[PDB]
This record gives C-alpha cells, structure tokens and sequence, in this order.
C-alpha cells in the first residue's frame, strides 16, 4: 500500500475531507446531507466494470450502480450526455438511489495530485461493503475529486476555507483477492 | 441538459477517446515516445509512487515491465472552470486489464487529466492503480 501526497499542506486534508465525506455516504439514510459540498456547476458520473463470475444475486445488486453508469467506450458521440449529472440537486438525488456501504478504511490508498489555494484533485482506492436493507457484497472502488477551496464567510472576519465538489467520479469494480483476505 | 453544455461533454467525449486510444498504443506498442505525451512538468503517480516532470517521467516508463492494456471502461468529465480557469481540461478515467511482462495479469483504473498544448491534448496528471 503507497499513498502519494502532492504537498506535505495537503496531508491532513486526506482525513478531514476524504474521511469525512466518505464516512458522511456511508448511512444512506443521511446522505442527502452532502448537499453542501456540491454546487449548481457540479458534475458526477458512475462507472461500473465489475467482471460477475451466486450470480442471480451479483447481478441484480450490481444494476443499483449499473442502472445509473456511463461508458464511451465503442458509444456513439451524440448519446455523449448518457449518464452525466449536472448540478447540486440532480447529484444529490442519484446519489440517494445508490445502495448503503461501509467503506474499509484500513483498505484506501490515496493519491493528492494537484493543491493550491484555488483546491485539489484527490483519489482514493479501497474496498467497501455493499449492504441491503438480503446478504453483504464486498466491492472494489475508486473515487476521484475535483475540489475548489472558497473563503467561508461566517461574520468573524477571520479567512476559512469551506470545500466544494466541482468533478466528482465514484467507479464500482471487482475487489482483488488481496482485500478480500484482509477486509 | 444546456445546448452548451451537451456541445462541451460531448466535444470532450472525442478527444477523451482519441486521446486514450493513441495513449494506450503507445505504452504497449511505441513505449520509446511515450514521453511525448506528457506536459514538461506533468505529475505521474504508478501505484502512489511519483515521478514529476517529463524526463522523469520518461525514465519510470524506459524501467517499466513491457505491457499489453486491454480497455473496457472510458469516461471524461470536462473540468469546471475554478478547478482550473483559462485553460479547458478534461479529467479522464480509462479502466481494464493489463498484462506486464513476467507478471500475472492485472486490473488497472488510469485517470488523466489533459489540457492542449496548440492543438494537441497532454497529461498534467496521470494517476495509475493495478489491483489483481
């Protein structure tokens, strides 16, 4: 497991942001609550590569993802906006449908990419459970953030950075023998 | 959606796909001008670890394993204009399987960023996983 850090500023910016909004998905139920991090210029896509290999369950838990996931791959140009989501209120409500997980966080490794006062790119790979309201699913995942850092204006005068989601990716996939082993 | 906004998801769509097609040729069958791809000052990150600028950059991939990707997942987003204004770019992920030399076959998730140098599109970002 290798993590890979831009800048030695950006390190505690992995917990605060990526820790707490993935902890903040987790419980479906509270979920519509990441409104804040998104904006009216907001975009979010889904992809979902999941090879199945009990397999009426996989497949029928897998369209919760699939239903909503976009490729262009061999895809003809025009139906190019398939699967794009655009803005606060058309993010948040796809993101509503989308099963309950519990992410292992012992299992994510992280790479900082770009970070400035503007903001940051920052990725993460790991392994999540897929939960029901019927039986668990171990998934593989990838998340990748487009972020811009905006001076909070509560009344205190002093600057605070409050954090906005401008490009958004979550991708769904086959957990590797390894995580499984170690989950 | 807006007019516009389809004219821009879908303008990127095209490059996303040229680009990746010509990129993931050139790792398997022309790894000698892979470099060529890559901004003079582009951030690699192969399986967390980095290699800043293009030379290298362009020593990382001289060292690597010969390789064979095969595609199966592409998706672009055009990058909203804060993240970085004056200069459109594309966050681009290309998903699969690879095959290094000497190495059991792998998954692989590849997410670019690209922006154009005159008319050609090259990698500011580049972040690498393998994963079986």
């Amino acid at each position: 497991q290798k993590n890979f850090l831009c800048d030695t500023g950006a390190y505690e910016l992995v917990g605060a942001f990526l820790e707490n909004y993935l902890r903040e998905f987790e419980n479906d139920e509270f979920r519509h609550n990441l409104y804040k991090y998104y904006s009216e210029n907001s975009i979010f896509t889904l992809t979902c590569n999941y090879n199945v290999v009990q397999t009426p369950k996989i497949l029928q838990r897998l369209s919760k993802y699939n239903r909503h996931a976009r490729n262009l791959r061999n895809k003809d140009y025009s139906k190019a906006s398939d699967g794009v989501f655009f803005g606060c209120t058309y993010i948040v409500e796809i993101l509503l449908q989308l099963p309950r997980v519990t992410h292992d966080f012992h299992s994510l490794q992280t790479d900082v990419m770009h970070y400035n006062g503007k903001g940051a790119v920052i990725y993460v790979a790991g392994l999540l459970r897929d939960e029901p309201p019927i039986g668990g699913v171990l998934l593989g995942f990838s998340r990748q953030f487009v972020v811009t850092f905006d001076e909070a204006n509560l009344g205190l005068g002093k600057r605070a950075r409050r954090l906005k989601i401008a490009n958004e990716r979550l991708h769904i996939t086959n957990p590797s023998k390894t995580a499984i082993r170690n989950a | 959606m807006d007019s516009d906004l389809k004219a821009k998801v879908e303008s990127c769509a095209r490059t996303a796909d040229t680009f990746t097609r010509l990129y993931y040729a050139s790792v398997d069958n022309r790894r000698q001008q892979i470099g060529r791809l890559y901004l003079d000052n582009a951030t690699l990150s192969w399986n967390g670890n980095g290699a800043i600028g293009r030379q290298m950059i362009e020593s990382y991939f001289q060292e690597l394993p010969s390789s064979n990707h095969q595609l199966n997942t592409l998706d672009a987003q055009p990058i909203v204009d804060q993240a970085v204004s004056n200069q459109l770019a594309y966050l681009i992920m290309a998903s699969g399987s690879v095959k290094f030399a000497d190495q059991q076959l792998r998954k692989f998730q590849q997410t670019f960023i690209v922006t154009a140098e005159n008319d050609k599109w090259k990698v500011v970002s580049d972040c690498y996983r393998m994963q079986e």
